[PDB]
C-alpha cells in the first residue's frame, strides 16, 4: 500500500518531469530493450532503433498511462482497467517484464533527477511503479 | 558473462570514475530503504529506523565499501565469476541463508546509484554492459544453491 | 482480481480439506522447509523435524488465516491486515517466500484432494494463493 | 546438482512409474491454464480457449511428451545439465527469448502433477529431492542468459 508520504513523494516527482514525461517513457522503453533482449520480442512492428519515431511515440503512451495512475492514485485499478485488459488478455505480456520496465523507468528517473532521486523518493517511485505493474498484470485470464 | 569490447571499455571507463569510499554504501542503503525486509540481516547495524538514519549509518557505509570492492574485483574476472565469488557464495548461501533474488536486486539497486551519479553519462547501451555485469554477479554468488 | 469461478472453485476445494486444515498446513510448511531451505531461518525456535508439535501448531494458524481468507474473500485486506502488518513489519519475510510456501501448499493440495485439483481448481487456487501473498507483503515499511 | 543416494533413489524410483505419454501433456497444459500468458508462444498449437480445451488438444498433449522427454534426459545426466540442455537453451532463449522464469514454473507445474498422480507416494522428502532436479534443469536451461 502507498502512504501519505509515498504519494506526496511520486506527486513531486513526477512533477518534475514535465514537457520530458514522454521523453523520459522513450527512454526508459530504449533501456529496457538494450538491457533486457527478451522484451523486444513484444515490438516486432516496432524499430527499436535510437530515435525511431515508434519508440518516441510509445514512450508518450507509457508516460501518459504512469501520469494518468498518479493523478488517480487512490483508484488505480479503476482508471488503468482498460490498460490491464490490454496487456494481460491481448498482447499476454510476462509480469516478470512489469519489474524489468519499472526497473528503467527508476534507472531513467536517477539519469534526469538527481536532486528529487533520495533513499525516501527512490522507495516511494519503487512502490508505486509496483502498485501500477499489479494492477496491469491483474487481469489474466 | 560475455561483453563487447565497446561494452567493456563502457564499463571500465565509467568504473575508473567510480567514488569507491561512497558508492556502495549507498547502493546498499538504498536496498535497505527501498526493500526493508534485508533489514533483516543487519540487526548488529544498529538505527535504521529511517532513511536518513540509514544513508548516515557508519555501519553501512563500511559494508557497502566491501560490497563495492567485490563488484570491483569481478569487473577484473568476468570470465571466472564463479571461482571469483566462491567463499562469498558459500558465506551467503551456506552461512546467512539469503534468497538470491536479494542479489539481483542488490545489483540493479547499484545500478540505479549509478545512473544517479553519472546521469546523461550513464547512457542505455552503458546500462545494458552494466546490467550483464551485475547479471553476472548475482549468478555467481548464487552459485552454491546450483 | 478473483472471477466468481475462482471464488466458487477455491471454496468449493477449500470445503474438501475439512478437519485436515491444520495437518495439509504442517505437510505445507514441512515441504517448504525440505524444498527450500532457506526458509528455515525464520524458525529458530521451532524443532523443524517431522511430528514436530510446533511444526503441527503451527499449521493449524496457517490453515485458519487461509479458511478466514477464503470466507472473507471479497475483503481480503481487511480480513489480514493484522497478519500483513506482522509478516512484513516485525517479521521481514522476504516476498520471494510466499511464493515457495503457495506452492507447496498446492503440492499439499494435489497429492490429497485428487478430485478436486482440475486445471481449472489449480489455476483458482494459484491465483487466490497469489493474491494471500499479496496482502501478505503489502506492508513493507 | 548434487542428490543424495536417497534423494537418487527416491527420484529414479518414481519417475519410473510415470506414464511418459501423459504427465508432459498435463504439466504443459497447466502451464497454459495456470500461467496464461505463455500461451503467446502456442498461437499455432489452435484451440486453447477452455480448460478442457487445452487439456484435450493434441498438439498439448504431443508437445508435452518431448518437454517430458528432456526432464527424463536430464535425469539420467545430473552431473552434466548444461551439456544436455545446450542446444534447448539456445532454442528457448535465442530463438524462442522465453523469459526464464517460465523454466521454474513449468518445473513447479511438473512437481505438483507427480503431487497429483501419486498422492501421499509424493512425500515431502521426495518433492524436495525434485525440486532440486527441476531447479537443476531450469537453470541448465537458461544458460544461454548468463
Ligand atoms: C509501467 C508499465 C506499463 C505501462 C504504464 C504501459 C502502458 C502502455 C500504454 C499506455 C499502451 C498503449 C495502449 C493503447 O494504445 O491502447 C501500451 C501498449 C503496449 N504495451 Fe505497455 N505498458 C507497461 C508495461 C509493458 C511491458 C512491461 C510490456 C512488454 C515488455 C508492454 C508491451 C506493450 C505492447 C506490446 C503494447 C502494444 C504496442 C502496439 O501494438 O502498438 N507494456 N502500454
Ligand atoms: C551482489 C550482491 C552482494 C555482494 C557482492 C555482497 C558482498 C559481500 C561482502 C564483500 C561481504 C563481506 C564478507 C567479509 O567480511 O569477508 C558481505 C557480507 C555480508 N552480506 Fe553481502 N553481498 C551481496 C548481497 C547481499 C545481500 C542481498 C544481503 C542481505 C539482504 C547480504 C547480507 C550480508 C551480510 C549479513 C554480511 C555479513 C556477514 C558476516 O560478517 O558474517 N549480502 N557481503
Ligand atoms: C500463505 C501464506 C502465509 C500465511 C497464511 C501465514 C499465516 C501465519 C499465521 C496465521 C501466523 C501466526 C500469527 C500469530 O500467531 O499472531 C504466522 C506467523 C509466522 N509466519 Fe506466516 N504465513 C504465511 C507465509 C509465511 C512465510 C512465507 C513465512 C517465511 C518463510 C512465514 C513466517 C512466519 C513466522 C516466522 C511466523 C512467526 C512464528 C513464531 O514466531 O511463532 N509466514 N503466519
Ligand atoms: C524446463 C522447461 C522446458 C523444457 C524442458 C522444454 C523442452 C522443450 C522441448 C524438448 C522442445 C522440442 C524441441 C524440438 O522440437 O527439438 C521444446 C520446444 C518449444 N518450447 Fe519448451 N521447454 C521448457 C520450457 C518452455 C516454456 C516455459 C516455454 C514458453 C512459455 C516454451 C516454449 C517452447 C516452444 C514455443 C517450443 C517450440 C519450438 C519450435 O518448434 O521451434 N518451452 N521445448
Amino acid at each position: 500500500v502507498l502512504s501519505p508520504a509515498d504519494k506526496t513523494n511520486v506527486k513531486a516527482a513526477w512533477g518534475k518531469v514535465g514537457a520530458h514525461a514522454g521523453e523520459y517513457g522513450a527512454e526508459a522503453l530504449e533501456r529496457m530493450f538494450l538491457s533486457f533482449p527478451t522484451t523486444k520480442t513484444y515490438f516486432p512492428h516496432f524499430d527499436l532503433s535510437h530515435g525511431s519515431a515508434q519508440v518516441k511515440g510509445h514512450g508518450k503512451k507509457v508516460a501518459d498511462a504512469l501520469t494518468n495512475a498518479v493523478a488517480h492514485v487512490d483508484d488505480m485499478p479503476n482508471a488503468l482497467s482498460a490498460l490491464s485488459d490490454l496487456h494481460a488478455h491481448k498482447l499476454r505480456v510476462d509480469p516478470v517484464n512489469f519489474k524489468l520496465l519499472s526497473h528503467c523507468l527508476l534507472v531513467t528517473l536517477a539519469a534526469h533527477l538527481p536532486a528529487e532521486f533520495t533513499p525516501a523518493v527512490h522507495a516511494s517511485l519503487d512502490k508505486f511503479l509496483a502498485s501500477v505493474s499489479t494492477v496491469l498484470t491483474s487481469k489474466y485470464r | 558473462v560475455h561483453l563487447t569490447p565497446k561494452e567493456k571499455s563502457a564499463v571500465t571507463a565509467l568504473w575508473g570514475k567510480v567514488n569507491v569510499d561512497e558508492v556502495g554504501g549507498e547502493a546498499l542503503g538504498r536496498l535497505l530503504v527501498v526493500y526493508p525486509w534485508t533489514q533483516r540481516f543487519f540487526e548488529s547495524f544498529g538505527d535504521l529506523s529511517t532513511p536518513d538514519a540509514v544513508m548516515g549509518n557508519p555501519k553501512v557505509k563500511a559494508h557497502g565499501k566491501k560490497v563495492l570492492g567485490a563488484f570491483s574485483d569481478g569487473l577484473a574476472h568476468l570470465d571466472n565469476l564463479k571461482g571469483t565469488f566462491a567463499t562469498l557464495s558459500e558465506l551467503h548461501c551456506d552461512k546467512l541463508h539469503v534468497d538470491p533474488e536479494n542479489f539481483r536486486l542488490l545489483g540493479n539497486v547499484l545500478v540505479c546509484v549509478l545512473a544517479h551519479h553519472f546521469g546523461k553519462e550513464f547512457t542505455p547501451p552503458v546500462q545494458a554492459a552494466y546490467q550483464k555485469v551485475v547479471a553476472g554477479v548475482a549468478n555467481a554468488l548464487a552459485h552454491k544453491y546450483h
